[PDB]
């Protein structure tokens, strides 16, 4: 069909001076002068890295490689830097187009496993009179960022009624903190009792799951 | 006698696109019912003529141009078409009258080492008048300042290789390009088929 | 001769409108070279939009055929991307790039948001310290800011004297068209009775200021 290009892997933690490798897998051979690597930071436009698959960009600091051919291309850096954890894109610029992307790496800090502290909301009652129910589940200061949160109604498993946000590697210890908010209508979240969210990390033994009752 | 066919499409040695070779075809007796050489993708469509009762018409003169290209680029060889060979390296007109024959050629073309010697234009501020042959290496000038033969920032080298491994897809495998042109005008007709 | 693109003209629009971005170049010249339009999604990857050879020909991706037309004027040394029939899945900050051996020139970016929500201001909600037991000694409070459009908005904690232990989630696009987002704070469970939390919500397009206060419930 098309030219797909797949990033392994799409999470990765390193630790400052490690030696670090992303693989760009191509869904067919293509020349190896098709490659380029980018490096892209939070609010910033991507950067050149390498183009041919193997030839450093001008300015770029010589701890970058790339390596490659056919199906199988990597990205390297030697020793990697404290400006050096952002996300980085694969690409493919053929004779003709469509140019594809792959999904992009994101590399992050390296650092113990830390349990997240859990805690839940029941809907203000400003809300309730406004005719819906936001109930909210709090995951702080956890690591790795793999968590699990497990809505349940009256025991029974919730599913798509929710969503959920993840902040930025945090600025000092290098945490994730994670907001669950589990959306009912104040008629439906009458019908019921129990809510409690359930969290599944590394961090703990077993899952963790805190709860409330309607009415106290 | 018979006209050299063989001589264009059994041909050992082919040309990069950017080059492509012409053979001016004059004075013979033309068997088109020999180009079919049973190559693994033969691609054979004509224009203004139809394939069958070939060897039936007489033209004045007949053009073999031949290279080769990646397999994807075949499409382009085409009246009416764009693109990175269409607009730099092999334009056909839009009323061509021919024919355009093309096969992979995976076997002969391609080293595991990669093949680096096909080359291609990467590089032109303007499109290509059909049958325009542009053989320039000239460093091509995309910034405001001249390059003067070095190669660098708004300076780059105008062609580009193809690489071809024989490992790669069939899209950018090889392939081995003629078209035949069939130009007719007030003066004998010296290609002919039989009768 | 700073080379650099400088783009302009993305904007909020309703569904099915038009909306001419550019991108003015300076260093090489746009007609000369290879120029094509990358968009990104937020959260998501880059997406190749369109092309325009120096010859002239134009290429575009699958999902903006017939809606979306490269060009570029040559006098002003720009180049431009026509969105027509726009949709909600246009949404992204667009760049424009020069290719040559990658694409080496990159442009700022500028946001295109399609959408046929109205702009609104936020509600804000208390999220009011655990009425029933503790974490040892520490609870967490917070505010929900539910249905707003569009970004950005602030949240600051008692007017900015609270920094510590404070997490503002990102926003999630709910299914309705409009943001959530909810700001926490971890405190000392003594604090409750004798510290007063406020958090301060901005939302600059719906001109609102809304201060709520948290307090332990009931």
């Amino acid at each position: 069909d098309d030219i797909v290009m797949t990033q392994s892997p799409s999470f990765l933690s390193a630790s400052v001076g490690d030696r670090v490798t992303i693989t760009c897998r191509a869904s067919q051979g293509i020349p190896s002068s098709y490659l380029a690597w980018y490096q892209q930071k939070p609010g910033k436009a991507p950067k050149l890295l390498i183009y041919a698959a193997s030839t450093l960009q001008s300015g770029v600091p010589s701890r970058f490689s790339g390596s490659g051919s056919g199906t199988e291309f990597t990205l390297t850096i030697s020793s990697l830097q404290p400006e050096d954890f952002a996300t980085y894109y694969c690409q493919q610029l053929n004779s003709y187009p469509p140019y594809t992307f792959g999904q992009g790496t994101k590399l992050e800090i390296k650092r113990t496993v830390a349990a997240p502290s859990v805690f839940i909301f029941p809907p203000s009652d400003e809300q309730l009179k406004s005719g819906t129910a936001s109930v909210v589940c709090l995951l702080n200061n956890f690591y790795p960022r793999e968590a699990k949160v497990q809505w349940k109604v009256d025991n029974a498993l919730q599913s798509g009624n929710s969503q959920e946000s993840v902040t930025e590697q945090d600025s000092k210890d290098s945490t994730y903190s994670l907001s669950s908010t589990l959306t009912l209508s104040k008629a439906d979240y009458e019908k019921h009792k129990v809510y409690a969210c359930e969290v599944t990390h590394q961090g703990l033994s077993s899952p963790v799951t805190k709860s409330f009752n309607r009415g106290e | 006698n018979l006209c050299p066919f063989d001589e264009v499409f059994n041909a050992t040695r082919f040309a990069s696109v950017y080059a492509w070779n012409r053979k001016r075809i004059s004075n013979c007796v033309a068997d088109y019912s020999v180009l079919y050489n049973l190559a693994p993708f033969f691609t054979f469509k004509c224009y203004g003529v139809s394939p069958t009762k070939l060897n039936d018409l007489c033209f004045t003169n007949v053009y073999a141009d031949s290279f080769v290209i990646r397999g994807d680029e075949v499409r382009q060889i085409a009246p009416g078409q764009t693109g990175n060979i269409a607009d730099y390296n092999y334009k056909l007109p839009d009323d061509f009258t021919g024919c355009v024959i093309a096969w992979n050629s995976n076997k002969l073309d391609s080293k595991v080492s990669g093949n680096y010697n096909y080359l291609y234009r990467l590089f032109r501020k303007s499109n290509l008048k059909p049958f325009e042959r542009d053989i320039s290496t000239e460093i091509y000038q995309a910034g405001n300042k001249p390059c003067n033969g070095v190669a660098g920032f708004n300076c780059y080298f105008p062609l580009r290789s193809y690489s071809f491994r024989p490992t790669y897809g069939v899209g950018h495998q090889p392939y081995r390009v003629v078209v035949l042109s069939f130009e007719l005008l007030h003066a004998p007709a010296t290609v002919c088929g039989p009768k | 001769d700073e080379v650099q693109l400088v783009e302009s003209g993305g904007g909020l629009v309703q569904p099915g409108g038009s909306l001419r971005l550019s991108c003015a170049a300076s260093g090489f010249i746009v007609g000369w070279n290879y120029m094509s339009w990358v968009r990104q999604a937020p959260g998501k990857g880059l997406e190749w939009v369109s092309v325009i050879y120096p010859g002239g020909s134009t290429y575009y991706a699958d999902s903006v055929k017939g809606r979306f037309t490269i060009s570029r004027h040559n006098s002003k040394n720009t180049l431009y991307l026509q969105m027509n029939s726009l949709r909600a899945e246009d949404t992204a900050v667009y760049y424009c790039a020069r290719e040559a051996y990658g694409m080496d020139v990159w442009g700022q970016g500028t946001t295109v948001t399609v959408s046929s929500a109205s702009t609104k201001g936020p509600s804000v909600f208390p999220l009011a310290p655990s009425s029933k037991s503790t974490s040892g000694g520490t609870a967490a409070l917070g505010c929900l800011v539910k249905d707003y459009f569009p970004e950005p908005v602030t949240v600051s904690w008692n007017s900015g004297a609270l920094t510590s232990g404070v997490h503002t989630f990102p926003a999630v696009l709910q299914s309705s068209g409009l943001y959530s987002l909810s700001s926490v704070v971890t405190v000392p469970s003594s604090s409750l009775g004798t510290q007063t939390y406020i958090c301060n919500v901005n939302h600059k397009p719906s001109n609102t200021k809304v201060d709520k206060r948290v307090e332990p419930k009931s």
